[PDB]
RNA sequence: GUGAAGCCAGAGGAAACUCUGGUGGAGGCUCGCAGCGGUUCUGACGUGCAAAUCGAUCGUCAAAUCUGAGCAUGGGGGCGAA
RNA sequence: AUUAACGAGAUUCCCACUGUCCCUAUCUACUAUCUAGCGAAACCACAGCCAAGGGAACGGGCUUGGCAAAAUCAGCGGGGAA
RNA sequence: CACAGGGAUAACUGGCUUGUGGCGGCCAAGCGUUCAUAGCGACGUCGCUUUUUGAUCCUUCGAUGUCGGCUCUUCCUAUCAUACCGAAGCAGAAUUCGGUAAGCGUUGGAUUGUUCACCCACUAAUAGGGAACGUGAGCUGGGUUUAGACCGUCGUGAGACAGGUUAGUUUUACCCUACUGAUGAACUCGUCGCAAUGGUAAUUCAGCUUAGUACGAGAGGAACCGCUGAUUCAGAUAAUUGGUUUUUGCGGUUGUCCGACCGGGCAGUGCCGCGAAGCUACCAUCUGCUGGAUAAUGGCUGAACGCCUCUAAGUCAGAAUCCAU
């Protein structure tokens, strides 16, 4: 099946396709450029885009040369741009984030540095028991 | 329902109201208006500031 | 040639014809059907709208993501001062359509009804109804009732004028407002009987609308002058190198279609128009004469809902009001119509009972900290003004 | 702004000659005002202020640089870093 | 065939930067707009609503139909094969 | 480079024809485990279209602005996706052929001036065409197609090349009509109402459950209701969050001027921090209804034809269709 979270609910878009986050895992890679989006729609002219807890194509562009070169999927873990939830609190990171994942949701590394979205923890089990401080 | 004070300023904060921050070295900083944060990001000392409680 | 990529076109054609509209005042179009083995009732209302607030509650919708949590939700509130009854219409069918043939008034008319018959009412002599009225009191009114007999007999559907008292509001106009309303009820007879039994009484809107029912509002939008194309219908922008300008519609039709057609994109007026916004949701009926209509359950401080320092360019509310969740067209101090809505809700969203929370009386002139001047003089201390 | 020949003082070496600090002020050298020119916006205007102008941005600026008055070359002729 | 320095010469890539773009929003000055005074030019067979037909093979005027109500202001760029 | 002329004569549209290009039929030798027609079809033969290219030279040479892209509206069906159906060498899943149907959609990027083409990625899907080969007083000027200059082949030479390369001015609307909005004479001035005709709007997907169930030796692996969300579109609104600053509102500071302090002028708004009000953003919030009549198809009673048959008379159900609310 096509890997796109099911249940998410909407909230601001802060990273369209072009932009560089960083990495945060211990796989290897320093930052990720990102290519795609899974549950993009179909509008003239318009770029795609995704948030925190969206699964991302991307490519790494800085790190060990036996990931470089390749495609991989990868989940935002943190934005820059500030949101709201239905509680009615806008909050926002310092910076961007993500992790590279297998297609099923299985991660490639270890452990997670620093803090996590609350809304991606609850979506990917996998990224949940493996991150420390959430929100 | 419950209420929070600024972190920079102790002015009292009711639901809907303010921002809300995370540091890199996750850090947990609240604020009541424009004012507080503007003056928090350009690294003021709030022992200085006259309008403050602390 | 064929268009290379495709795309939807710009706006709507169902609201198409674009000007102003004809008469200031709110027009209803339809009423609910009518059924005969309901009690009588009146169907619609009329008042004026304050401004929005926030509140607070918590949901309850099984299998959501936000089950048994708090939300925060915008409302509006709308000032509802009693109306007056002033008469009633009745009307027949006929093979072109609807028309009335009779109408009777009542003996006494206010001086704010008086006002709506008249351009300049200063200089006038104020001689609206002076022949009208001595047909009661003259052979014990029996014109009157003659009148009363025909509409039993002939008509199918009758409808009650009344008119708002906007003396009671920090409004700066005297001159009333006037509608009719229709009645839905069991029989004729007792469509009658009900209606001639409320002249020069008034009428709370509690009578007619309750809590937590599904209503629409009409009313006028805000207007906006003379716009160009590119806000009034929002079509892209050329590129930062054109010449003459580049706010504007590249191509506007082809060569033998050999005239500019009527569905495309030309500046003109926007806004001022005629809309009709439905399925809106009422959370609370507050009375006028309670001094603590802006509390709850949980928060028991004793306050009124008008917000510190007033609602901005407007008053204060000291009557009836009713809080809609969501946004309804037109600006303040502009005249609102509420009707009873003519669709069927089994949605189990809009059968949902709402109790609310929190109640947001925070100033709205900036950044306002505090609830009550009580509670803002327990923590600001003592000032030197206090003396 | 950079600092060519010439000159002064000290040090090393058997010798031939070599190092270090100052002095000096050369060049169809260089940044950059006035003057002279006219690359881009394919900007303004385009029955214009103007039958070639206006604004911002640009090239050169002590030398094959800019310029006034007097005199010479006259149509199959003149003059031309073309 | 190579080539240091130099170039308002042609081309490709990287860092910094940005409303070029996703996707648009707001503010200021002088016009456009209304008034008093002054006051031109291009152009013009007669003129000015459409569908089909036939025709010098793409009609505002002909034939058959659709239709059709005084006098007017600000914009616009489909047509008058302007 | 010049003059007198030519639509008696070419390069672009339009017109007739359709060889070539595209699309659709008829006959049935054979292929298809065996069996012409589930799905195909040799040798032959009958047609349609004007988005390919030719043939012709009727209209324009006292001029109809000649490639491509951007923007925006509408129409055609030879149907890529969506609704409901008929067939199979259709167990399930996945596929192939056909009917009613144009209501609604059909994308983001690397290289090329390209039309055309070719790869990466998303998606229910990335179908094909017309409107003077739509669209320059709408834009742009990369290409072609004036004058400068370089190379290669050809010419004794001036010079030639549908061979390559670099630099090259894009004018006017105030008139008529058309379109979008705004006033308005006559029957006294007003308030409250009816509705002829014209317009019309929504769209698609995913998760949970049904269910590791039906089906199958196994491998594999569905659907109706119900619940909750999301994509594209449309109409409003500003309680909260973000943007805008001539509120020249308060504060900080450089140069100069009023003898110093206080308070001020000038540097077309000297500059910086915060900044209410107003406007405003899928960068923010709210909302988007159900009746009638049918097409394809599957049926009932029932003759013509003593049997049979959905049709001949009559009649039932029925689609994103049509007409109304």
């Amino acid at each position: 099946k096509r890997g796109a979270p099911g249940g998410k609910l909407k909230m601001t878009l802060g990273l369209p396709v072009g932009a560089i986050m960083n990495c945060a895992d211990n796989s290897g890679a320093r930052n990720l450029y990102i290519i795609a989006v899974k549950g993009a729609g179909a509008r003239l002219n318009r770029l795609p885009a995704g948030g925190v807890g969206d699964m991302v194509m991307a490519t790494v562009k800085k790190g060990k040369p036996e990931l470089r070169k390749k495609v991989h999927p990868a989940v935002i873990v943190r934005q820059a741009k500030p949101w709201k939830r239905f509680d009615g609190v806008f909050l926002y990171f310092e910076d961007n984030a993500g992790v590279i994942v297998n297609p099923k949701g299985e991660m490639k590394g270890s452990a997670i540095t620093g803090p996590v979205g609350k809304e991606a923890a609850e979506l990917w089990p996998r990224i949940a028991s493996n991150a420390g401080v959430v929100m | 329902m419950r209420t929070y004070e600024d972190t920079f300023s102790g002015q009292r904060i009711y639901p809907g109201k303010g921002k809300l921050y995370v540091r890199g070295d996750s850090k947990i900083f609240r604020f009541q208006n424009g004012k507080s944060e503007s003056l928090f990001l350009q690294r003021k000392n709030p022992r200085r500031i006259a309008w403050t409680v602390l | 040639s064929h268009r290379k990529y495709e795309a939807p076109r710009h706006g709507s054609l169902a609201f198409l014809p674009r000007k102003r509209a004809a008469r200031h005042r709110g027009r209803v179009k339809s009423f609910p059907k009518d059924d005969p083995k309901k009690p009588v009732h009146l169907t619609a209302a009329m008042g004026y709208k304050a401004g929005m607030t926030t509140i607070v509650r918590d949901l309850d919708r099984p299998g959501a993501k936000a089950h048994k949590k708090e939300v925060v939700e915008a409302v509006t509130i709308i000032d509802c001062p009693p109306m007056v009854v002033v008469g009633l219409v009745g009307y027949i069918e006929t093979p072109r359509g609807l028309r009335s043939l009779t109408t009777v008034w009542a003996e006494h008319l206010s001086d704010e009804v008086k006002r709506r018959f008249y351009k300049n009412w200063y200089k006038s002599k104020k001689k609206a109804f002076t022949k009208y009225a001595k047909k009661y009191a003259e052979n014990n009114g029996a014109s009157i009732t003659r009148e009363l007999e025909r509409i039993k007999k002939y008509c199918t559907v009758v409808r009650v004028l009344a008119h708002t008292q906007i003396r009671k509001t920090p409004l700066k106009q005297k001159k009333a407002h006037l509608m009719e309303i229709q009645i839905n009820g069991g029989s004729v007879a007792d469509k009658v009987e009900f209606g001639r039994s409320l002249f020069e009484k008034p009428v709370t809107i509690d009578t007619i609308f309750e809590k937590d029912e599904m209503i629409d509002v009409i009313a006028v939008t805000k207007g906006h002058g003379f716009v160009g194309v590119t806000a009034r219908w929002g079509t892209k922008k050329l590129p930062r190198k054109t010449h003459k300008g580049l706010r504007k519609v590249a191509c506007i039709g082809a060569w033998h279609p050999s005239h500019v057609q009527w569905t495309v994109a030309r500046a003109g007026q926007m806004g001022y128009h005629h809309r009709t916004s439905v399925n809106h949701k009422i959370y609370r009926i507050g009375k006028g004469d309670d001094e603590a209509n802006a509390s709850t359950e949980t928060d028991l401080t004793k306050k009124k809902i008008t917000p510190m320092g007033g609602f901005v360019r407007y008053g204060e509310v000291n009557n009836d009001y009713v809080m809609i969740k969501g946004s309804v067209p037109g600006v303040k101090k502009r005249i609102m119509t509420l009707r009873k809505s003519l669709f069927t809700h089994t949605s189990r969203k809009a059968l949902e009972k709402v109790e609310l929370k929190w109640i947001d009386t925070s100033s709205e002139f900036g950044h306002g900290a505090f609830q009550t001047a009580a509670e803002k003089k327990q923590f600001m201390g003592t000032l030197k003004k206090d003396l």
